[PDB]
């Protein structure tokens, strides 16, 4: 069916300008039964709607009262796409931004129930600068428990995974802190059984994509 | 329509609107908007939806012709059985496409009377403070923010604001 | 034709919705009125402009 | 110098309906509610198989036309089906007294 | 503009009870109402549109009802999928959200402690850390102990999200300082209390072995 | 309602109206008193009791169904009479609930013309020498006493009143 | 009426006009005079045309009984046959009469929809330059001739005309 896929740097520069960027398949971003939604989510005050697009005869732009003046969204035909670009950006946009499809009609009139959605984009400003993650064994013990600290990154996200994403069962992924330093850190783990220990290579993949680090590192008890 | 509001009065209807059948189009130095008055919508909605209910529950019980065979010397009582269903058939097709029609009228003029009903709720309102500019628009005679166009949508504009 | 419908007449089968149809008098099962009108429409929206 | 107005929805719409006063008014959205179109075939009513006789009249099956060999033994059916005018009748003439009212008890069974 | 009202502001049920959701508006419109899940770390998933109509795709379990100012959510029977934050909207607006918990019987955890690496003895900091495998409820309590000494304000710790598919807990505690100050000490040790353990359990270690 | 005045720019009735279905409720140095428009009353209540006869003699003739007895070879023509008999009463049925409903609606679409009608039957005299105060009352700008009221009513309001 | 117009708070209709059932009477310098407003009436005008060929061509189908005669012995099948016939003509005959009532009814509140759409078509341009006389008329604040008059008509009066 429909997909809607974000990209955009995660990492913006305070009073600078953000812009975040919905590519559309399956659809028409020209399309006369549906409208193009920017949605935003914080954990201070939860989702809030942003903005609006929309086609019916030109091109029309619904934008919030939190964002007067302050946000625009483009629809481009072109690449089927429409794009978010807010200015002046403070501390308080740190979010997770959604793009979103409104399009579940009641008697043909939209009410702006959003239908579909993309996978979000977290978007934090601050004054600091990018840190590439280390990345340190957690080995077993000599029914197995073993993994991942990952640790002095910025910002957030981190994605990280186990075998090139072959081990799924009994991952836990943490959700990171922040260091009194001002720097980002947490850990993956995975139990197995104690009998693999030694015949089972379990390879540990990070990726940190503003720093673009990619690193795979192989966790072995400690021999000696 | 019947109370002289769409294709009336006002001119005609905004594309811009796509969030409900009737709203507002605020302009002030906080910008220009559009709102869609949900309350009224709902009603019309509410309107809508209960006559297509009305229309599938009160014909439930139409009529079902069965078919009975005859022998060459019933030709009689064979047509008296099919004049009898091809009559209540077309009574019955009567009965839905008049139904239909007047839906129809009733509907639209439902829209009309629902816009006209709107317009006079902001000119209730807005009394004196404004003056109605012919066309579905209402000039401020003094200066007002987001809050007080709020304030008119949601029904409690406060009159005493000092207009010359 | 191996088929399976909740409702048939003696030219076709039924898989709708709407209250009404014209398709043909006799029928048998769960299906809408006979009418014999060519179009049936309702309005919902408003007078367009 | 601010300024408030009223308006309604529209759009790039052609859907029309009739009224009593006036004939093919546009509207924006319309529900259609009359069906007109069927498959043709004739589909089984909820799983249980009609008993389409082929090419024999009601009759013909019952007394067992010997060109009707197909219909010795019917599982359950839903509904009848028979040609307007079947070519394997009473082969041998004659008739079938209240014939059509055999074929209503049948309605039935 | 419009404000909304969600209750309660958090509930905790076990699997197949029935539970009900109400949102507030100050506004009587019907439709516009639309309620959506959020699963941790996902965008909301749109339930139900029109306060009674259902999107396609979604498990029958969920239904919507109500009018005037009062809508409701019902889950007849919860699923260890259905614990999420669930958000009710009305038409550009969210209500705060409340939190469907899964509560089911208590769970021993499993506790694991990884000592630092040598790779941050380089480095000239220790990090010495605790692990807390599927168990519940929430509540548990952590003691580090160093040659027998109790320590505070130098540890911090995060807890995972209630499973998806057992609706047990885990978490990591870290307790970071100076290299010097490590090898300052000999012994390390992991101490849980919780109700899923009859008594308290430690595990320890010994600086270098 | 369709024109806006009940449950509309008007808020509410009051209980305090006993003997019509409109009127007028009038305050000044005289006391305060309602009184009853009785003219359109009357209007509205021939409306009334012309619409229930209607609906009484309307469908006087509707269908009477008598009892026919057959035997056991007479099913195709027993069930004839049956369907027939079900037909007409279902039909029947039908036309007696539509009656109901649309008259139910426009009843109450002409309760609330009425009472929109009244309110511009005051303003249309008030023009100038009054201001609306949005609810349903009108600011009197000179000083008029009970007979003013009664000029009002009965619809013989002389406008040469000077007002400032 | 429905809407107040006709009977209402214009008193009655002018002999004088012959072309149009709606229509202005100005009087100015350059006398008076009567012009129909063409427009309207068409509108009138097609909407009874088109009521008509709805009443004619929605009951093309009615039922026509046709005769049967019957035996001594088939007293039953001949008064099926009978009250069939005499239930078929009666629902006819309510459909008729009903289409009939609710069209005067719809007609007689259309007319005076159109009036009233008119007087406020003309106090819609007319806003503040005129003063309503309460029974229709507008006086001019201003002078305006015979094309100052076929501007109000034809809908394009320009407001700004300086009015003290």
């Amino acid at each position: 069916q429909v997909q809607l896929q974000q990209s955009g740097p995660g990492l913006v520069k305070p009073s600078q300008t953000l812009s975040l960027t919905c590519g559309i398949s399956g659809d028409s971003v020209s399309s006369d039964a549906a409208a193009w939604d920017w949605i935003r989510q914080s954990p201070s005050r939860g989702l809030e709607w942003l903005g609006r697009t929309f086609y019916r005869s030109r091109w029309h732009h619904d934008y919030s009262e939190s964002v007067k003046n302050r946000i625009t969204i483009n629809a481009d035909t072109s690449k089927n796409q429409f794009s978010l670009q807010l200015t002046s950006v403070t501390p308080e946009d740190t979010a997770t931004y959604y793009c979103a499809r409104a399009g579940v009609r009641v008697f043909g009139i939209i009410v702006n129930s959003l239908d579909y959605w993309g996978q979000g984009t977290l978007v934090t400003v601050s004054s600091a600068s990018t840190k590439g993650p280390s990345v340190f064994p957690l080995a077993p013990s000599s029914t197995a428990a073993l993994g991942c600290l990952v640790k002095d990154y910025f910002p957030e996200p981190v994605t990280v995974s186990w075998n090139s994403g072959a081990l799924t069962s009994g991952v836990h992924t943490f959700p990171a802190v922040l260091q009194s330093s001002g720097l980002y850190s947490l850990s993956s783990v995975v139990t197995v059984p104690s009998s693999s220990l030694g015949t089972q290579t379990y390879i540990c993949n990070v990726n940190h994509k503003p720093s673009n680090t990619k690193v795979d590192k192989k966790v072995e008890p400690k021999s000696c | 329509g019947l109370f002289g509001a769409i294709a009336g009065f006002i001119e005609g209807g905004w594309q811009g609107m796509v969030d409900g059948w009737y709203g507002y189009h605020h302009s002030n130095e906080q910008g220009s908007g559009y709102a869609a008055d949900k309350e009224s919508t709902q009603k019309a909605i509410d309107g809508v939806t209960n006559k297509v209910n009305s229309i599938i529950d009160k014909m439930n019980t139409q009529f079902e012709a069965v078919g009975r065979e005859f022998n060459n010397l019933e030709r009689r009582i064979e047509n008296l059985n099919k004049k009898m269903e091809d009559g209540f058939l077309d009574v019955w097709t009567y009965n839905a496409e008049l139904l239909v029609l007047m839906e129809n009228e009733r509907t639209l003029d439902f829209h009309d009377s629902n816009v006209k009903n709107l317009y006079d709720k902001v000119r209730l309102q807005l009394r004196d403070n404004a003056k109605e500019l012919g066309n579905g628009c209402f000039e401020f005679y003094h200066k007002c923010d987001n809050e007080c166009m709020e304030s008119i949508r949601n029904g409690t504009y406060n009159y005493p604001q000092y207009s010359e | 034709g191996n088929c399976n419908t909740k409702c048939q007449t003696p030219m076709g089968a039924i898989n709708s919705s709407m209250p009404f149809h014209n398709i043909h008098p006799l029928t048998i099962g769960e299906c809408p009125k006979y009418v014999k009108s060519n179009r049936l429409v309702l309005a919902t929206g408003l007078r367009n402009s | 110098q601010d300024q408030i107005c009223i308006g309604y929805h529209a759009n790039n719409s052609t859907e029309q309906v009739d009224t009593i006063m006036e004939k093919n008014v546009t509207v924006t959205h319309a529900q259609d509610i009359l069906e007109k179109t069927h498959n043709g075939k004739l589909c089984d009513l909820d799983g249980v198989k009609p008993l389409i006789l082929r090419d024999c009249s009601v009759a013909g099956w019952l007394l067992g036309n010997p060109m009707c060999d197909e219909f010795i033994n019917v599982p359950e059916w839903s509904y009848i089906v028979e040609k307007a005018n079947p070519t394997n009748d009473l082969c041998y003439p004659g008739s079938f007294n209240d014939y059509e009212e055999l074929k209503h008890l049948l309605s039935r069974i | 503009a419009i404000q909304l009202t969600q209750s309660p502001s958090s509930l905790s049920a076990s699997v197949g009870d029935r539970v009900t959701i109400t949102c507030r508006a100050s506004q009587a419109t019907s439709s516009y109402l639309a309620w959506y899940q959020q699963k941790p770390g996902k965008a909301p998933k749109l339930l139900i549109y029109a306060a009674s109509t259902l999107q396609s795709g979604v498990p029958s379990r969920f239904s919507g009802s109500g009018s005037g100012t009062d809508f409701t959510l019902t889950i007849t029977s919860l699923q260890p999928e259905d614990f999420a934050t669930y958000y009710c909207q009305l038409s550009k607006t969210f209500g705060p959200g409340t939190k469907v918990e899964i509560k089911r019987t208590v769970a021993a955890p499993s506790v694991f402690i990884f000592p630092p690496s040598d790779e941050q003895l380089k480095s000239g900091t220790a990090s010495v850390v605790c692990l807390l495998n599927n168990f519940y409820p929430r509540e548990a309590k952590v003691q580090w102990k160093v040659d027998n000494a109790l320590q505070s304000g130098n540890s911090q710790e995060s807890v995972t999200e209630q499973d998806s598919k057992d609706s047990t807990y885990s978490l990591s505690s870290t307790l970071t300082l100076s290299k010097a100050d490590y090898e300052k000490h000999k012994v390390y040790a992991c101490e849980v209390t919780h109700q899923g353990l009859s008594s308290p359990v430690t595990k320890s270690f010994n600086r270098g072995e």
